[PDB]
RNA sequence: AUGUUU
RNA sequence: GGUGAAAUUCUUGGAUUUAUUGAAGACUAACUACUGCGAAAGCAUUUGCCAAGGACGUUUUCAUUAAUCAAGAACGAAAGUUAGGGGAUCGAAGAUGAUCAGAUACCGUCGUAGUCUUAACCAUAAACUAUGCCGACUAGGGAUCGGGUGGUGUUUUUUUAAUGACCCACUCGGCACCUUACGAGAAAUCAAAGUCUUUGGGUUCUGGGGGGAGUAUGGUCGCAAGGCUGAAACUUAAAGGAAUUG
């Protein structure tokens, strides 16, 4: 069954710290404990070590990422921007 | 430990002696193990490569930027931070860059930076939620926590101490020319109060 | 009742038309509703076409025109008499004079 | 009680080596002194002269030309091409209702080093027997016409120097090239190269400047 | 009174009533 | 066989500038405005003040050595009016009639590509 | 498209899925074409290219990853490399390059 | 430009 | 500078104006229309990529798979909320100048939130054509957008021919428009608001004099603002619609 209506993973915090703080924590906790797709082996086996470290349990490859998600929007934008700059300067 | 951004141990060959040289870089986002990092004037514009600031086009995002050529990294080292190349001055060779704080700086065009953004970004977006988590954060940085308010002390302990109510008593904005023991509060504050309006003055 | 067969605007098949600002008072009007007049006045009418042609260093100068599309709100157009109140049947006439 | 014009001297602006006429006019500046040379206050000035007064013929009354002073040579400010724009009168006269306006712009480097942005314009037109009263294009015609114009300007630049492009702009041969390459898409009455913009200059190269 | 301002005044009244009912228990 | 300046008439409402400069525009000669030649605070844009200011500008111009002027006339433009104020025509007529020669009149009013949301609010000035 | 040709091969012809069977077919000389997923590791890609040049076999680089390649060949699992043994009635072997 | 009420 | 006229304001520390530059954010003029697309809200610089869509054409295919839809879902202007970024402009609040009898309004000068963007909410507008959707039929006409067909067609060149643009005629679909109304309507007006006392093609939603009142209460959604649902007591002979003459 569904055990909690809305607190989800933040049920461990009980009634403490405030609902809005528990929500802000819930979003990033789900992000940080999710399993992500390995961009090298194609499996859904990438999990976080410490903040910013994302290791695939298969193929043993670890990539630097965001503190709570494998890729921040800033870093994806920076990746696309640097790709564009490289391609423009080289051609 | 004590750092938000992860480090990358990058092994180069020693160009003058047969051996390996391990280096401790701050990992940029997207850098992975087994990746070939290229460092030098002629390295390609790829995330994780180390380039001189002059060799990158305007708008490039770099990290661990040298303030002076060869100081091995001073700027945009914290998690999620980066420097933006906003232009070059080829004569009197220099690069104008935007620092994380919003400041514009002119650096030698020979100073190096790492392509990309420091990994670990978004870290401060999670509420600590707990004195215990603040405790464990500063346990690996320094003894600066917890902080007793000076207004909760006695006059002997702090400028803000004393009084039959807790209150500063005098303006908390302290002159830049004040001396040690006086510089508690808002040192050399240009202004106070809730920031309303836009930043980046001209 | 409904005063105008379509509306006091020109919008059928659209839903939303981006607004323009009245040149006289800055009121926002939908572009299709605004009263639009073109002005092609001579850059020098000024009673002084002859004087300017005399002072000109160029023979047959062909002095230019100033072009300006003016957008009036209904209130401003009526007040400045770019447009006038018409009879119930005269309103049903879309030709210019 | 100073009369600032008692200490100002005149220089003659010699714009081209190529337009028709070297002398475009005069400009005044403070007499050179201890810590403020007159050449420093000159050598940056841009003048905007009508191409009709540059070429001598009144069929260039639009298309003003910007010329910036590159060097001071003995009371003679030798300038070079700095940009071209149409006049507001001509542009507003060309922009009319009941027709489709088509604009293209490209950024391209001249053969030597000059980075330019070229703004070409064109307008649809009625045919001779046309009864329909607006002659609008279908925006696929507009895309194709803009592609053709962009290619034409990109290949006109990159094969000419700044001087040769400036000498191509006066006959308006690029207008006719666009007309001939677009006449099978849409009639395109009023093709023009409405603007040339200097975005970045090369190293000064006084050797190349000194041709006038 | 204008219907818009009647609605606004009524909404302000409703807010005050909610606040009074909240303070009571 | 002459000396050309630029007339740079800025004919707003509430004022008219007659500002003659060298061909470059950096060096200026005899910038006179209608508020200099009238003291009523409401005749600053009037054609009479414009004519007096243009006459003063023409005198200083052919005292400095300017004989002809290329004319650049403008309104406030930007986002505000786009229509040349009442003083511009009078200023240019006075410049023509004060002995100066005239060349290449052009309207250089700043016109946006639909920028800069206009002042006044969406209901405009309610007078 | 390439996915259509692949589906037709899977339905009609003969094929092997996976690195080991693909290398076996290449060394036996009964591979007509090998399709390598985009995210296949470069070492394995180079080994397959060497085997394919030794066997004079054509190589097609599938633009998707192993997930996309498995989906294209109609399997619910990842496929890093496909080997075509017999095209059946499908023009995948001639509509290349 | 301002000019309330019956 | 600004206005009807002023004043606040800036200004010989050179304001305003001029020229040459640079930065930032927003916006996308003119072209722009009784023109287009989208379920609506909406959508207007170029190019690239990604999927989608209507109409048309079709001697392609399936063969009733359909229409409308309580419950239930997706989207949903602006304002507003939360958290980052951004913050040029304009600008709820606020501050001030002036009018004024008062003017904490209109007008002037600033100016916070907001305006912009990302990630989430909110779910409301005169969200309007105040006109549900599907189907059929009943006048005439000329324009116009998209597609198609035909022509001794005009112009455009490649070498026959050709697309393209245009002209003419037809056609399907669309935004509309003009005239007349057999007909409808209280009328204004309406090709649908017609084919309705000669009253039945299918189907969903809504209303039952004016207030009290979209109020109270309960439920539910929402962070909140609020949304959805929603009375009664009591009161009242009119309220209201269209049109006519003053
Ligand atoms: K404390
Ligand atoms: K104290
Ligand atoms: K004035
Ligand atoms: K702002
Ligand atoms: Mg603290
Ligand atoms: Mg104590
Ligand atoms: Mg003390
Ligand atoms: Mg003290
Ligand atoms: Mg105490
Ligand atoms: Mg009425
Ligand atoms: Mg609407
Ligand atoms: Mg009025
Ligand atoms: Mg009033
Ligand atoms: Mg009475
Ligand atoms: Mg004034
Ligand atoms: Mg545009
Ligand atoms: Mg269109
Ligand atoms: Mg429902
Ligand atoms: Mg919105
Ligand atoms: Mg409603
Ligand atoms: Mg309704
Ligand atoms: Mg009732
Ligand atoms: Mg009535
Ligand atoms: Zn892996
Ligand atoms: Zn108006």
């Amino acid at each position: 069954a569904k055990r909690t209506k809305k607190v989800g993973i933040t049920g461990k915090y009980g009634v403490r710290y405030g609902s809005s703080l528990r929500r802000q924590v819930k979003k990033l906790e789900i992000q940080q404990h999710a399993r992500y797709d390995c961009s090298f082996c194609g499996k859904k086996t990438v999990k976080r070590g410490a903040a910013g470290i994302w290791t695939c349990s298969c193929c043993k490859k670890t990539v630097a990422g965001g503190a709570y998600t494998v890729s921040t929007a800033a870093a994806a934008t920076v990746r696309s921007t640097i790709r564009r700059l490289r391609e423009m300067v080289e051609a | 430990s004590g750092r938000g951004a992860p480090l990358a141990k990058v092994v180069f060959r020693d160009p003058y002696k047969y051996r390996l040289r391990e280096e401790i870089f701050i990992a940029n986002e997207g850098v992975h193990t087994g990746q070939f990092i290229y460092a030098g004037k002629k390295a390609s514009l790829n995330v994780g490569n180390v380039l001189p600031l002059g060799s990158v086009p305007e708008g490039t995002i770099v990290s661990n930027v040298e303030e002076k050529p060869g100081d091995r990294g001073a700027l945009a080292r914290a998690s999620g931070n980066y420097v933006i190349i906003i232009g070059h001055n080829p004569d009197e060779n220099k690069t104008r860059v935007r620092l994380p704080s919003g400041a514009k700086k002119v650096i030698s065009s020979d100073a190096r930076g790492v392509i990309g953004v420091i990994a670990g970004g978004g870290r401060v977006d999670k509420p600590l939620l707990k004195a215990g988590r603040a405790f464990h954060k500063y346990r690996l940085k320094r003894n600066s926590w917890p902080k007793t308010r000076g207004v909760a002390m006695n006059p002997v302990d702090h400028p803000h101490g004393g009084g039959n109510h807790q209150h500063i008593g005098k303006a908390s904005t302290i002159s830049r020319g004040a001396v040690s023991g006086q510089k508690a509060g808002l040192i050399a504050a240009r202004r106070t109060g809730l920031l309303r309006g836009s930043q980046k003055t001209q | 009742p409904k005063k105008r067969a379509s509306n006091g605007r020109n919008k059928k098949g659209r839903g939303h038309v981006k607004p323009v600002r009245c040149v006289n008072c800055s009121k926002s009007i939908p572009k299709d509703k605004a009263i639009k007049r073109m002005a092609i006045r001579n850059i020098v009418e000024a009673a002084a076409v002859r004087d300017l042609s005399e002072a000109s260093v160029y023979p047959e100068y062909a002095l230019p025109k100033t072009y300006n599309k003016l957008h009036y709100c209904v209130s401003c157009a009526i007040h400045a008499r770019i447009v006038r109140v018409r009879s119930r049947e005269d309103r049903k006439n879309r030709a210019p004079p | 009680v100073v009369d600032p014009f008692t200490r100002k001297e005149w220089f003659d602006i010699k714009a081209p080596s190529t337009f028709e006429n070297r002398n475009v006019g005069k400009t005044l500046v403070n007499k050179s002194t201890g810590l403020k040379s007159a050449s420093d206050a000159l050598k940056g000035r841009v003048v905007e002269v009508c191409l009709a007064d540059l070429q001598g013929s009144e069929d260039h009354s639009f298309r003003k030309i910007k010329l910036r002073v590159d060097e001071v040579q003995g009371k003679n400010l030798l300038t070079n091409f700095h940009g071209m724009d149409f006049t507001t009168d001509k542009l507003r006269s060309m922009v009319r209702k009941w027709q489709t306006l088509i604009e293209a712009n490209v950024t391209v480097k001249t053969s030597d080093d000059y980075v330019l942005r070229i703004f070409a314009i064109a307008f649809t037109r009625k045919q001779a027997n046309q009864v329909k009263r607006h002659s609008y294009a279908q925006s696929s015609h507009i895309r194709a016409i803009r592609k053709v114009i962009s290619e034409i300007l990109t290949k006109e630049v990159q094969g000419s120097t700044l001087a040769q492009l400036t000498s191509k702009l006066i006959p308006e041969v690029i207008n006719k090239e666009i007309e001939n390459a677009t006449k099978d898409i849409f009639p395109l009455q009023n093709i023009h190269v409405r603007k040339v913009k200097l975005l970045k200059q090369p190293k000064f190269d006084v050797g190349a400047l000194m041709a006038l | 009174m204008r219907a818009k301002w009647r609605k606004k005044r009524t909404r302000r009244l409703k807010r005050k009533r909610r606040k009074v009912r909240a303070r009571s228990k | 066989s002459q000396v050309f300046g630029v007339a740079r008439i800025y004919a707003s409402f509430n004022d008219t500038f007659v500002h003659v400069t060298d061909l470059s525009g950096k060096e200026t000669i005899a910038r006179v405005t209608g508020g200099m030649k009238v003291k009523a605070d409401r005749d600053e844009s009037s054609p009479y003040a414009a004519m007096l200011a243009a006459q003063d500008v023409a005198a200083k111009c052919k005292e400095v050595g300017i004989t002809a002027v290329h004319v650049k006339i403008r309104a406030t433009g930007g986002t505000r009016t786009k229509t040349p104020g009442p003083g511009g025509q009078a200023a240019l007529r006075a410049l023509a009639r004060s002995g100066l020669r005239i060349g290449r009149i052009e309207d250089v009013t700043p016109v946006p590509s639909d920028s800069t949301r206009k002042k006044g609010g969406r209901r405009g000035r309610r007078l | 498209s390439i996915n259509q040709k692949l589906a037709l091969v899977i339905k009609s012809g003969k094929y092997t899925l996976g690195y080991k069977s693909t290398v076996k077919s290449l060394r036996q000389g009964k591979s007509k074409l090998i399709i390598i997923a985009a995210n296949t590791p470069v070492l394995r890609k180079s080994e397959l290219e060497y085997y394919a040049m030794l066997s004079k076999t054509k190589v097609y680089y599938f633009q998707g990853g192993n997930n996309e390649l498995g989906t294209a060949v109609g399997k619910l699992f990842r496929v890093g490399v496909v080997s075509i043994l017999e095209a059946g009635d499908s023009d995948i072997l001639t509509t290349l390059a």
